[PDB]
């Protein structure tokens, strides 16, 4: 199978160096160019540069020339992207992709899976979990909303379930927001029958593996 | 570098109907134009190259046309797996390549007004010195909505953040949260907390509110 396999998720601090990799398999790596593509959060695709691993010839984008180093080790069928001094603005998904030759010429015909790179001054921190309690005005015989606010954690991700996975219908776990503090925050909510509020227990289960923080919050009416 | 401009930014089309996405080049590029599909969390994938040729796995409902400076990608009958972001890429004189900024193709359905809920800060949080007030807009369509926070009738600006879900795979709706962040001291000095929601499915804006301490 023809594939490109990229290295794992990175979380770094400004000023640190970083080298990420892209290994080809299932084809003759030294016969095709590889490109690197940046995708900043919420943004589109940007071409960074090409390298020909067979001889390490490089063709950089003008935007990235002198900002990053693209290299290759053909003995390992691997291309690399390197920074000597990261900036928070380097936070992005990085893709490597093969340039077509013969078939699909000059296009990106095979893509790696992406490497997510987060650069921040923040330090690993587990979340605080707070209830979003169902309203006392909840419509009788109607629908109520309740939830959990998962505040002030770094880095992503957190996972949330409800009732140990038994409650899934009506659940919305929002994408995290980055706060001005440099810490992330999200809410998970669920809509349930108002008549269930007296009889059914609702517990959100939160796990933040990076800080090894695991919390269960029972959410009930005031 | 050759600038590629895609339009529209977001295209809303019903399942089973035809979508036409556009991409304009700032200089002629003959037929040296590719299109990629990208879904959230996933790498892009090549769909069309040399302006009009499908890659091997790509279903016949996808086509492309154009030459010079104007190009289109058409999807003649939309299936659920087709809703995604699409990017064009020129390669007139490789290695000089550039991408368009993308078009998001989302599912059109009937308008659904949001159900709105407000949540006060928890007493536990207040011990921390900060108060978060949360407004939920649940299961609405289209995505566009306006949320305004008011504290003792003063409009708040700059102290809230929103998050929105991806479009739901079963009902094609969105949900949105808005979180107002205030110091405990400020929270405890004011009484009425309100979030006003404006959406094209609501004849007039909906306000949900609470009085601190009640």
């Amino acid at each position: 199978e023809v594939q490109l396999v990229q290295s794992g998720t990175e979380v770094k601090k400004p000023g640190e160096s970083l080298k990420i990799s892209c290994k080809g398999s299932g084809y003759t790596v030294t016969s095709y160019w590889i490109g690197w593509v940046r995708q900043m959060p919420g943004k589109g695709l940007e071409w960074m540069g090409f390298i020909y691993p067979g001889d390490s010839e490089t063709r950089y984008s003008p935007t990235f020339q002198g900002q990053v180093t693209i290299s290759a080790d053909k003995s390992f069928n691997t291309a690399f992207l390197q920074w000597s001094s990261l900036k928070a603005s380097d936070t992005a998904m990085y893709y490597c992709a093969r340039v077509g030759s013969g078939w699909y010429p000059y296009t990106f015909d095979i893509w790696g899976q992406g490497t997510m790179v987060t650069v921040s001054s923040a330090s690993t921190k587990g979340p605080s979990v707070f209830p979003l309690a169902p309203s006392s005005k909840s419509t009788s015989g109607g629908t109520a909303a309740l939830g959990c606010l998962v505040k002030d954690y770094f880095p992503e991700p957190v996972t949330v379930s409800w009732n140990s996975g038994a409650l899934t219908s009506g659940v919305h776990t929002f994408p995290a927001v980055l706060q001005s503090s440099g810490l992330y925050s999200l809410s998970s909510v669920v809509t349930v029958p108002s008549s269930s509020l007296g009889t059914q227990t609702y517990i959100c289960n939160v796990n933040h593996k990076p800080s090894n923080t695991k919390v269960d919050k029972k959410v009930e009416p005031k | 570098e050759i600038v590629m401009t895609q339009s529209p930014a977001t295209l809303s089309v019903s399942p089973g109907e035809r979508a036409t996405l556009s991409c304009r080049a700032s200089e002629s590029i003959s037929s040296n134009l590719a299109w990629y599909q990208q879904k959230p969390g996933q790498a892009p994938r090549l769909f069309i190259y040399t302006a009009s040729t499908r890659a091997t796995d790509i279903p016949a409902r996808f086509s492309g046309s154009g030459s010079g400076t104007e190009f289109t990608l058409t999807i003649s009958s939309l299936q659920s797996e087709d809703f995604a972001v699409y990017y064009c890429q020129q390669y007139n004189n490789w290695p000089s390549i550039t991408f368009g900024q993308g078009t998001r193709l989302e599912i059109k359905r009937t308008v659904a007004a949001p159900s709105v809920f407000i949540f006060p800060p928890s007493d536990e949080q207040l011990k921390s010195g900060t108060a978060s007030v949360v407004c939920l807009l649940n299961n609405f369509y289209p995505r566009e909505a306006k949320v305004q926070w008011k504290v003792d009738n003063a409009l708040q600006s700059g102290n809230s953040q929103e998050s929105v879900t991806e479009q739901d795979s079963k009902d094609s709706t969105y949900s949105l949260s808005s979180t107002l962040t205030l110091s405990k001291a400020d929270y405890e000095k004011h009484k009425v907390y309100a979030c006003e929601v404006t959406h094209q499915g609501l004849s007039s804006p909906v306000t949900k509110s609470f009085n601190r301490g009640e």
